[PDB]
DNA sequence: AGAGGATGTGGCTTC
DNA sequence: GAAGCCACATCCTCT
Protein backbone atom coordinates (compact mmCIF):
# COMPACT_ATOMS: atom_id res chain seq x y z
CA UNK A 1 0.00 0.00 0.00
CA UNK A 2 1.15 3.40 0.66
CA UNK A 3 3.89 4.31 2.24
CA UNK A 4 5.57 7.42 4.55
CA UNK A 5 8.72 8.66 5.29
CA UNK A 6 10.01 8.17 8.83
CA UNK A 7 12.40 9.90 11.13
CA UNK A 8 15.30 8.08 9.19
CA UNK A 9 16.57 8.71 6.03
CA UNK A 10 17.08 5.26 5.26
CA UNK A 11 13.70 3.57 5.83
CA UNK A 12 9.76 3.78 5.37
CA UNK A 13 6.59 2.40 6.93
CA UNK A 14 3.25 1.44 6.32
CA UNK A 15 0.56 3.98 7.37
CA UNK A 16 -1.08 3.45 11.07
CA UNK A 17 -4.52 4.64 12.11
CA UNK A 18 -4.41 7.75 14.49
CA UNK A 19 -6.18 6.03 16.96
CA UNK A 20 -6.86 2.14 17.26
CA UNK A 21 -8.01 0.10 20.70
CA UNK A 22 -5.83 -1.67 22.34
CA UNK A 23 -4.84 -5.07 21.36
CA UNK A 24 -6.71 -4.62 18.84
CA UNK A 25 -5.14 -6.08 15.59
CA UNK A 26 -4.55 -3.29 13.08
CA UNK A 27 -6.58 -2.28 10.06
CA UNK A 28 -3.24 -2.12 7.89
CA UNK A 29 -0.60 -5.10 8.24
CA UNK A 30 2.27 -2.64 9.24
CA UNK A 31 5.50 -2.87 7.57
CA UNK A 32 9.02 -1.40 7.05
CA UNK A 33 10.79 -0.80 4.12
CA UNK A 34 14.33 0.00 3.56
CA UNK A 35 15.62 2.19 0.93
CA UNK A 36 19.01 1.49 0.81
CA UNK A 37 20.33 -2.73 0.54
CA UNK A 38 19.62 -4.55 3.62
CA UNK A 39 20.30 -8.29 3.49
CA UNK A 40 17.26 -10.48 3.84
CA UNK A 41 17.02 -12.08 7.25
CA UNK A 42 18.05 -8.84 8.96
CA UNK A 43 15.76 -8.71 12.04
CA UNK A 44 13.44 -6.00 12.84
CA UNK A 45 11.74 -4.89 16.04
CA UNK A 46 9.46 -2.30 17.22
CA UNK A 47 9.03 -0.31 20.27
CA UNK A 48 6.50 2.52 21.70
CA UNK A 49 6.36 4.66 24.71
CA UNK A 50 6.05 8.65 25.22
CA UNK A 51 5.84 11.01 28.69
CA UNK A 52 2.55 9.10 29.87
CA UNK A 53 3.95 5.61 29.32
CA UNK A 54 7.87 5.25 29.03
CA UNK A 55 7.15 1.65 27.68
CA UNK A 56 4.19 0.42 25.36
CA UNK A 57 3.26 -3.29 25.87
CA UNK A 58 3.28 -4.89 22.33
CA UNK A 59 2.33 -8.09 20.27
CA UNK A 60 4.46 -9.50 17.63
CA UNK A 61 6.93 -6.80 17.55
CA UNK A 62 9.29 -8.51 15.54
CA UNK A 63 10.08 -9.60 11.63
CA UNK A 64 12.46 -10.15 9.42
CA UNK A 65 13.55 -8.55 5.84
CA UNK A 66 12.96 -10.06 3.21
CA UNK A 67 13.05 -8.23 -0.18
CA UNK A 68 14.08 -4.98 1.54
CA UNK A 69 10.51 -5.53 3.10
CA UNK A 70 9.76 -6.49 6.87
CA UNK A 71 6.13 -6.97 7.35
CA UNK A 72 4.74 -7.72 10.87
CA UNK A 73 2.31 -10.22 10.66
CA UNK A 74 -0.46 -8.58 13.60
CA UNK A 75 1.62 -6.26 15.53
CA UNK A 76 -1.02 -5.02 17.92
CA UNK A 77 -0.17 -1.85 20.52
CA UNK A 78 -1.31 -3.33 24.36
CA UNK A 79 -0.02 -0.10 26.07
CA UNK A 80 -1.96 3.05 25.85
CA UNK A 81 -1.09 5.95 24.67
CA UNK A 82 -2.64 8.73 27.24
CA UNK A 83 -6.06 11.06 26.69
CA UNK A 84 -4.88 13.21 23.89
CA UNK A 85 -1.37 11.88 23.74
CA UNK A 86 0.12 9.84 20.96
CA UNK A 87 3.08 6.93 21.05
CA UNK A 88 6.54 7.85 19.70
CA UNK A 89 7.67 4.32 17.10
CA UNK A 90 11.16 3.10 17.33
CA UNK A 91 11.83 1.32 14.43
CA UNK A 92 15.23 -0.76 14.76
CA UNK A 93 16.65 -2.43 12.02
CA UNK A 94 19.49 -4.72 13.43
CA UNK A 95 22.27 -4.28 10.80
CA UNK A 96 26.12 -4.03 11.97
CA UNK A 97 25.89 -1.57 14.36
CA UNK A 98 22.30 -1.46 14.29
CA UNK A 99 20.32 1.41 12.73
CA UNK A 100 17.50 2.89 14.73
CA UNK A 101 14.29 5.21 12.92
CA UNK A 102 12.23 7.03 14.64
CA UNK A 103 8.11 7.89 14.12
CA UNK A 104 6.69 10.51 16.63
CA UNK A 105 2.83 10.94 16.89
CA UNK A 106 2.97 8.07 15.08
CA UNK A 107 -0.74 6.34 17.18
CA UNK A 108 -2.73 6.88 20.20
CA UNK A 109 -3.91 3.88 21.73
CA UNK A 110 -6.96 3.78 24.16
CA UNK A 111 -9.20 1.46 25.64
CA UNK A 112 -12.30 2.04 23.59
CA UNK A 113 -10.64 3.07 20.23
CA UNK A 114 -12.44 5.08 17.96
CA UNK A 115 -16.19 5.39 19.11
CA UNK A 116 -19.55 6.84 17.64
CA UNK A 117 -20.62 9.69 19.91
CA UNK A 118 -22.83 8.43 22.96
CA UNK B 1 21.05 6.53 1.75
CA UNK B 2 22.02 5.26 5.58
CA UNK B 3 22.71 8.21 6.71
CA UNK B 4 21.98 12.42 6.77
CA UNK B 5 24.71 15.10 4.74
CA UNK B 6 24.86 17.29 7.74
CA UNK B 7 25.25 14.30 10.03
CA UNK B 8 27.04 16.48 12.73
CA UNK B 9 24.93 19.30 12.31
CA UNK B 10 21.45 17.67 12.73
CA UNK B 11 22.83 15.99 16.14
CA UNK B 12 23.73 19.84 17.25
CA UNK B 13 20.36 21.47 15.78
CA UNK B 14 17.67 19.37 15.87
CA UNK B 15 15.98 19.56 19.07
CA UNK B 16 15.43 15.28 19.34
CA UNK B 17 18.78 15.19 20.02
CA UNK B 18 19.45 18.04 21.78
CA UNK B 19 17.20 16.62 24.63
CA UNK B 20 19.02 13.48 24.78
CA UNK B 21 22.35 15.08 24.45
CA UNK B 22 22.32 15.78 28.72
CA UNK B 23 22.45 13.31 31.50
CA UNK B 24 18.47 12.30 30.72
CA UNK B 25 17.02 9.59 32.86
CA UNK B 26 17.19 5.94 31.63
CA UNK B 27 15.19 3.04 32.67
CA UNK B 28 15.27 -0.83 31.95
CA UNK B 29 12.13 -1.74 29.57
CA UNK B 30 12.60 -5.38 29.33
CA UNK B 31 10.12 -7.88 30.18
CA UNK B 32 7.70 -4.94 32.04
CA UNK B 33 5.07 -7.81 33.21
CA UNK B 34 7.49 -10.11 34.65
CA UNK B 35 8.56 -9.86 38.77
CA UNK B 36 11.08 -7.36 40.17
CA UNK B 37 12.97 -10.75 40.53
CA UNK B 38 12.93 -12.08 37.07
CA UNK B 39 13.77 -8.72 35.15
CA UNK B 40 16.45 -8.45 37.55
CA UNK B 41 18.42 -11.43 36.15
CA UNK B 42 17.08 -11.05 32.76
CA UNK B 43 18.60 -7.63 32.38
CA UNK B 44 21.77 -8.56 34.05
CA UNK B 45 22.24 -11.57 31.67
CA UNK B 46 21.78 -10.24 28.88
CA UNK B 47 23.77 -7.58 29.43
CA UNK B 48 26.46 -10.31 29.86
CA UNK B 49 25.45 -11.22 25.96
CA UNK B 50 25.87 -7.71 24.86
CA UNK B 51 22.11 -6.15 24.43
CA UNK B 52 19.03 -4.91 26.42
CA UNK B 53 16.31 -2.55 26.15
CA UNK B 54 16.21 0.92 27.60
CA UNK B 55 14.52 4.27 26.94
CA UNK B 56 14.75 7.43 27.93
CA UNK B 57 12.25 7.82 31.05
CA UNK B 58 11.27 11.52 30.37
CA UNK B 59 10.61 11.69 26.81
CA UNK B 60 9.50 8.15 26.30
CA UNK B 61 12.12 7.43 23.52
CA UNK B 62 12.24 3.83 23.47
CA UNK B 63 16.13 2.15 21.84
CA UNK B 64 17.58 -1.58 21.60
CA UNK B 65 21.14 -1.58 22.24
CA UNK B 66 23.73 -3.63 20.89
CA UNK B 67 26.87 -3.21 23.33
CA UNK B 68 29.53 -4.05 20.56
CA UNK B 69 31.66 -1.91 18.23
CA UNK B 70 31.22 -1.53 14.03
CA UNK B 71 31.12 -10.80 24.95
CA UNK B 72 32.73 -7.28 25.64
CA UNK B 73 34.18 -5.63 28.09
CA UNK B 74 34.33 -1.76 27.54
CA UNK B 75 31.49 -1.76 26.00
CA UNK B 76 30.28 -3.34 29.36
CA UNK B 77 31.59 -2.94 32.84
CA UNK B 78 30.53 -4.43 36.03
CA UNK B 79 33.59 -3.21 37.82
CA UNK B 80 33.59 0.48 37.72
CA UNK B 81 30.97 1.08 40.41
CA UNK B 82 29.69 -1.70 42.89
CA UNK B 83 25.94 -2.87 41.93
CA UNK B 84 26.16 -0.79 38.77
CA UNK B 85 26.56 -1.21 35.09
CA UNK B 86 28.09 1.29 32.67
CA UNK B 87 26.50 0.11 29.29
CA UNK B 88 27.70 1.61 25.90
CA UNK B 89 26.38 0.69 22.28
CA UNK B 90 26.91 2.65 19.06
CA UNK B 91 24.39 2.71 16.13
CA UNK B 92 23.03 5.47 13.68
CA UNK B 93 19.84 6.73 15.07
CA UNK B 94 17.74 8.13 12.33
CA UNK B 95 20.54 8.76 9.62
CA UNK B 96 23.13 10.61 12.34
CA UNK B 97 25.78 8.15 13.50
CA UNK B 98 25.61 8.22 17.73
CA UNK B 99 27.07 6.02 20.83
CA UNK B 100 24.92 5.64 23.19
CA UNK B 101 26.37 5.60 26.99
CA UNK B 102 25.00 5.83 30.24
CA UNK B 103 24.70 3.56 33.61
CA UNK B 104 21.94 1.05 35.54
CA UNK B 105 21.57 0.11 38.85
CA UNK B 106 21.39 -4.00 39.07
CA UNK B 107 18.98 -3.73 41.54
CA UNK B 108 16.91 -0.70 40.84
CA UNK B 109 17.09 -1.64 36.97
CA UNK B 110 17.18 2.09 36.00
CA UNK B 111 19.82 5.01 35.99
CA UNK B 112 20.97 7.87 33.84
CA UNK B 113 22.21 8.12 30.49
CA UNK B 114 22.61 10.16 26.99
CA UNK B 115 23.66 10.44 23.10
CA UNK B 116 27.35 11.51 21.74
CA UNK B 117 27.43 12.59 18.26
CA UNK B 118 30.17 9.76 16.85
CA UNK B 119 32.81 11.89 14.29
CA UNK B 120 34.88 8.17 13.60
CA UNK B 121 31.61 6.23 12.08
CA UNK B 122 30.07 9.25 10.84
CA UNK B 123 33.05 10.42 8.99
CA UNK B 124 33.44 6.83 7.25
CA UNK B 125 29.84 6.61 7.05
CA UNK B 126 29.76 9.48 4.61
CA UNK B 127 32.30 7.92 3.15
CA UNK B 128 30.66 5.20 1.47
CA UNK B 129 27.60 7.22 0.30
CA UNK B 130 30.19 10.08 -1.01
CA UNK C 1 -28.51 -11.77 54.90
CA UNK C 2 -25.63 -13.07 57.51
CA UNK C 3 -23.44 -10.32 56.71
CA UNK C 4 -23.35 -7.48 53.94
CA UNK C 5 -21.77 -9.19 51.58
CA UNK C 6 -21.90 -7.16 48.76
CA UNK C 7 -20.78 -3.80 51.05
CA UNK C 8 -17.72 -5.50 52.49
CA UNK C 9 -16.50 -6.15 48.84
CA UNK C 10 -16.65 -2.63 47.41
CA UNK C 11 -19.92 -2.47 46.39
CA UNK C 12 -20.98 0.90 47.52
CA UNK C 13 -24.04 1.82 44.84
CA UNK C 14 -21.19 3.55 42.53
CA UNK C 15 -22.23 2.23 39.59
CA UNK C 16 -23.20 -1.62 38.96
CA UNK C 17 -22.72 -4.27 41.01
CA UNK C 18 -19.69 -6.38 39.80
CA UNK C 19 -20.47 -10.35 38.43
CA UNK C 20 -18.19 -11.82 41.75
CA UNK C 21 -19.95 -9.22 44.51
CA UNK C 22 -22.93 -10.32 43.28
CA UNK C 23 -22.55 -14.02 43.75
CA UNK C 24 -21.10 -13.30 46.97
CA UNK C 25 -24.55 -11.80 48.05
CA UNK C 26 -26.27 -14.83 47.25
CA UNK C 27 -23.63 -17.02 49.49
CA UNK C 28 -24.30 -15.32 52.02
CA UNK C 29 -28.45 -15.43 51.87
CA UNK C 30 -29.43 -18.86 53.31
CA UNK C 31 -32.41 -18.68 51.17
CA UNK C 32 -30.30 -19.16 47.76
CA UNK C 33 -28.86 -22.09 48.88
CA UNK C 34 -31.26 -23.77 47.00
CA UNK C 35 -29.29 -22.86 43.34
CA UNK C 36 -26.01 -21.67 44.25
CA UNK C 37 -23.72 -22.90 47.71
CA UNK C 38 -20.73 -23.25 49.41
CA UNK C 39 -19.28 -27.16 48.46
CA UNK C 40 -17.56 -26.89 52.07
CA UNK C 41 -14.17 -26.18 50.93
CA UNK C 42 -12.78 -22.96 51.83
CA UNK C 43 -14.71 -20.40 49.43
CA UNK C 44 -15.19 -22.80 46.78
CA UNK C 45 -18.95 -23.06 45.99
CA UNK C 46 -20.86 -24.45 42.69
CA UNK C 47 -24.04 -23.32 41.27
CA UNK C 48 -26.40 -25.94 41.22
CA UNK C 49 -29.19 -24.33 39.44
CA UNK C 50 -27.13 -22.53 36.58
CA UNK C 51 -29.79 -21.06 35.52
CA UNK C 52 -31.80 -19.56 38.36
CA UNK C 53 -28.21 -18.08 39.21
CA UNK C 54 -28.10 -16.81 35.27
CA UNK C 55 -31.93 -15.33 35.69
CA UNK C 56 -31.44 -13.46 38.87
CA UNK C 57 -27.67 -11.91 37.77
CA UNK C 58 -29.48 -11.09 34.48
CA UNK C 59 -32.68 -9.33 36.69
CA UNK C 60 -29.97 -7.56 38.70
CA UNK C 61 -28.40 -5.95 35.97
CA UNK C 62 -31.45 -5.65 33.80
CA UNK C 63 -30.85 -7.73 31.08
CA UNK C 64 -33.49 -10.52 30.09
CA UNK C 65 -31.67 -12.16 27.98
CA UNK C 66 -28.90 -12.92 30.15
CA UNK C 67 -28.33 -16.92 30.42
CA UNK C 68 -25.29 -18.90 32.30
CA UNK C 69 -23.28 -19.21 28.85
CA UNK C 70 -22.88 -15.52 29.10
CA UNK C 71 -22.13 -15.26 32.90
CA UNK C 72 -19.75 -18.13 32.86
CA UNK C 73 -18.18 -16.31 30.52
CA UNK C 74 -18.01 -13.03 33.00
CA UNK C 75 -16.67 -15.42 35.39
CA UNK C 76 -13.72 -16.87 32.72
CA UNK C 77 -12.70 -13.40 32.69
CA UNK C 78 -11.68 -13.43 36.16
CA UNK C 79 -9.27 -16.10 35.69
CA UNK C 80 -6.63 -13.33 35.00
CA UNK C 81 -7.64 -11.10 37.62
CA UNK C 82 -7.27 -13.73 40.25
CA UNK C 83 -10.41 -12.95 41.50
CA UNK C 84 -12.12 -16.34 40.85
CA UNK C 85 -10.75 -19.79 39.61
CA UNK C 86 -12.74 -23.22 38.17
CA UNK C 87 -12.26 -26.31 39.76
CA UNK C 88 -10.90 -28.41 37.21
CA UNK C 89 -13.20 -31.90 36.24
CA UNK C 90 -16.32 -30.50 38.73
CA UNK C 91 -18.98 -29.12 36.99
CA UNK C 92 -20.46 -25.69 37.68
CA UNK C 93 -17.87 -25.57 40.30
CA UNK C 94 -15.61 -22.48 40.53
CA UNK C 95 -13.80 -20.88 43.79
CA UNK C 96 -12.98 -17.66 45.47
CA UNK C 97 -9.49 -17.21 45.41
CA UNK C 98 -9.23 -13.10 46.75
CA UNK C 99 -8.44 -12.37 50.40
CA UNK C 100 -12.32 -13.26 51.11
CA UNK C 101 -11.07 -13.20 54.60
CA UNK C 102 -10.10 -9.63 55.04
CA UNK C 103 -13.09 -8.69 53.09
CA UNK C 104 -15.59 -10.15 55.20
CA UNK C 105 -13.69 -10.47 58.31
CA UNK C 106 -14.73 -13.95 58.64
CA UNK C 107 -13.20 -17.42 58.04
CA UNK C 108 -14.73 -20.20 55.59
CA UNK C 109 -15.21 -22.17 58.42
CA UNK C 110 -17.10 -19.48 60.51
CA UNK C 111 -19.10 -17.99 57.47
CA UNK C 112 -20.09 -21.83 56.37
CA UNK C 113 -21.24 -22.30 60.57
CA UNK C 114 -23.07 -19.01 60.14
CA UNK C 115 -24.65 -20.13 56.93
CA UNK C 116 -25.54 -23.47 58.49
CA UNK C 117 -24.06 -25.21 55.42
CA UNK C 118 -24.38 -28.65 55.02
C1' DA D 1 -18.41 -28.24 29.83
C1' DG D 2 -15.31 -25.18 29.39
C1' DA D 3 -11.44 -21.94 27.58
C1' DG D 4 -10.70 -17.73 25.55
C1' DG D 5 -10.60 -14.28 21.14
C1' DA D 6 -13.25 -10.30 19.03
C1' DT D 7 -15.96 -6.47 19.56
C1' DG D 8 -19.92 -3.70 20.95
C1' DT D 9 -22.30 -1.35 25.24
C1' DG D 10 -23.67 1.36 29.09
C1' DG D 11 -21.89 3.49 33.91
C1' DC D 12 -18.94 6.48 35.54
C1' DT D 13 -14.68 9.89 35.85
C1' DT D 14 -11.43 13.17 34.14
C1' DC D 15 -9.67 16.50 31.06
C1' DG E 1 -19.61 17.16 26.70
C1' DA E 2 -15.75 14.38 24.69
C1' DA E 3 -12.89 11.19 25.60
C1' DG E 4 -10.90 8.22 28.94
C1' DC E 5 -11.22 3.64 31.71
C1' DC E 6 -14.01 -0.57 33.05
C1' DA E 7 -16.55 -4.69 33.45
C1' DC E 8 -19.13 -6.95 31.26
C1' DA E 9 -22.68 -8.82 27.34
C1' DT E 10 -22.82 -11.10 23.08
C1' DC E 11 -21.29 -14.19 19.70
C1' DC E 12 -18.25 -17.67 18.21
C1' DT E 13 -14.70 -21.27 17.31
C1' DC E 14 -12.45 -25.28 19.12
C1' DT E 15 -11.39 -29.27 22.04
Amino acid sequence: GELVRTDSPNFLCSVLPTHWRCNKTLPIAFKVVAKGDVPDGTLVTVMAGNDENYSAELRNATAAMKNQVARFNDLRFVGRSGRGKSFTLTITVFTNPPQVATYHRAIKITADGPREPR
Amino acid sequence: PRVVPDQRSKFENEEFFRKLSRECEIKYTGFRDRPHEERQTRFQNACRDGRSEIAFVATGTNLSLQFFPAPSREYVDLEREAGKVYLKAPMILNGVCVIWKGWIDLHRLDGMGCLEFDEERAQQEDALAQ
Amino acid sequence: PVIPAAALAGYTGSGPIQLWQFLLELLTDKSCQSFISWTGDGWEFKLSDPDEVARRWGKRKNKPKMNYEKLSRGLRYYYDKNIIHKTAGKRYVYRFVCDLQSLLGYTPEELHAMLDVK
